[PDB]
């Protein structure tokens, strides 16, 4: 697979210390050196050891090695590729029919499958398997779940911008709360959803469901080990203004929103502030959520198209 | 916003 | 000490996958049991194909594991500690005089250290021996590196809170520019270097110096995959605009700073923002950095102590 | 501000 040995050697030598630093304790002088020269497969008991040795992080080693996936993985590269195809529509009929049929392989292709869907939604491309198929497709995959990881909270977060809010609803109240972290792409995944419904909920004006959001997010910042997205807080708690603005009546309320939104624009965050103030603009007027024209990812980080 | 997540 | 295997038969049975499913093509159903059953190690190769068979994410997998880092690993508990002690200082003592000797073991150790050294300063205990080692400790330690890894910007942000400007300088511009991302953990620090550096620029009226990390830190954002902070991002363009008002002196530049400080108030962030008011008047009355009374910190989380 | 981090 990946050369993690090179990454070893090369780690060691920077900070030199010889291959007995290493091995002594482990290993023979014999193997370790077939694992240095990528020859023999390395147990993550093993490589925990070392990096423990070497004093740098065990994470670190990994992405150094190439485990910065997202794209050397087959669905890595798929979920890329879904960004390239919403800046160019042209190349959505022939990789959806590849992917569409796949759909059901495994939770990482179904939430490649959400992404297609949302780019067919936004250029009025024309997905008519769709609407006959979620909802089996819904039921086959959590009819019989009991624990959620991080790749079902990405697919119920990209599912709420394809499918009414009504549907999707059941599918999310037994995801929460949420009680411990399980990696920073997990408490990212877990933080849209609520992000994506307590937008929805404020924007139909479901405000017992608004506040049921605003409180798990807030439930999550009591779970120590979480780290929450910074941008997140931002964007959930100018929904929180706009929230108590709805119903305690006070502009003070709506100011702070503004507030907020405007912050945006002052840190350089203007792609996904442009599309704060459209929606903003939207629940002034009682508009329920429809796909807007803006369409907001986070791979890496908060961007726009 | 609803933002669609890719990890 | 990692039950990998467990892991991999409980995300499998939740998802309803059978054991042909995941060793098919990977290997003989006889071995694999004894992988699951956690009595033969895994490699990282194989996990990584079981990964995809399950369809969860590796890191993932890691986790729920037990590489919830933190989690033993001997330093990681090290680490924890020093947030203890910051909230019972009569706990150095005892602490210090284990981790003091065994500071240069590591990297992960000497950012340990560190972190004593600031309990040290702030309960205003007496650490005769830093004064008397620190300059050979970073000769040692950095004189012949080429490339730079997560802990050695981890320990040049904690270096820049015990240490004058003057003397960690010239350790810091080798490690940048940043040209690729190697973790969220490993952006985190890199962030905090600049986050820390350009703070004690602006206080000490450096502005030559505060301008390269505006533009290290603007460096960041063309680098996709580095995955910026956002509280970060908030922090660094209020000390962006308190630079910009100096500067070109237009009060607009001071009231975004105001503003930016505010909106943490208006988030819940009540300790970083009380830390960051602190650092604002201090800033207003042109003083120096000096170690405050607000000592913020970063874990998990953006967070203060008390 | 400069704060402490701690990976």
């Amino acid at each position: 697979m990946f050369k993690i040995g090179s990454v070893l050697k090369q780690i060691r030598q920077e900070l030199n210390y010889h291959q007995i630093d290493l091995y002594s304790g482990i290993m023979s002088k014999s193997v370790y050196i077939k694992v240095e020269a990528d020859s023999r497969p390395i147990s993550v008991e093993e490589l925990s050891k070392f990096s423990e040795r070497l004093g740098v992080n065990f994470f670190e080693i990994l992405n150094r090695a190439g485990m910065n996936t997202k794209s050397v993985n087959e669905t890595g590269k798929e979920k890329l590729l879904i960004s390239k195809i919403f800046t160019n529509p042209d190349l959505f009929d022939k990789n959806f029919q590849r992917i569409e049929p796949k759909r059901l392989t495994s939770l990482q292709y179904f939430s490649i499958y959400l992404g297609y869907i949302s780019i067919a939604h936004h250029y009025n491309i024309e997905v008519p398997t769709f609407n006959k198929t979620i909802t089996s497709d819904l039921k086959h995959l959590y009819d019989k779940r009991t624990t959620f990881f991080g790749i079902d909270y990405e697919i119920v977060s990209n599912l709420l911008n394809v499918l009414p809010y009504e549907e999707v609803s059941s599918i999310i109240k037994p995801m929460y709360p949420i009680v411990d972290s399980f990696g920073k792409d997990y408490d990212l995944t877990i933080q849209t959803v609520l992000k994506n419904a307590l937008t929805i909920s404020i924007m139909n004006r479901n405000l017992k469901e608004a506040q049921y959001y605003i409180n798990q997010f807030e439930h999550l910042k009591t779970i120590k080990n979480i780290s929450i997205n910074g941008y997140y807080d931002l964007e959930i708690n100018y929904l929180k203004q706009i929230y108590q603005f709805l119903t305690d009546k006070n502009i003070d309320s709506y100011l702070n929103a503004v507030n907020i939104i405007n912050i945006f624009k002052i840190i350089g965050k203007e792609d996904i502030h442009r599309s704060l103030v459209e929606e903003l603009t939207k629940i002034s007027a009682k508009e329920k959520f429809t796909p807007p024209k803006e369409v907001t990812m986070y791979y890496e980080n908060y961007v726009a198209i | 916003l609803v933002t669609l997540v890719f990890v």
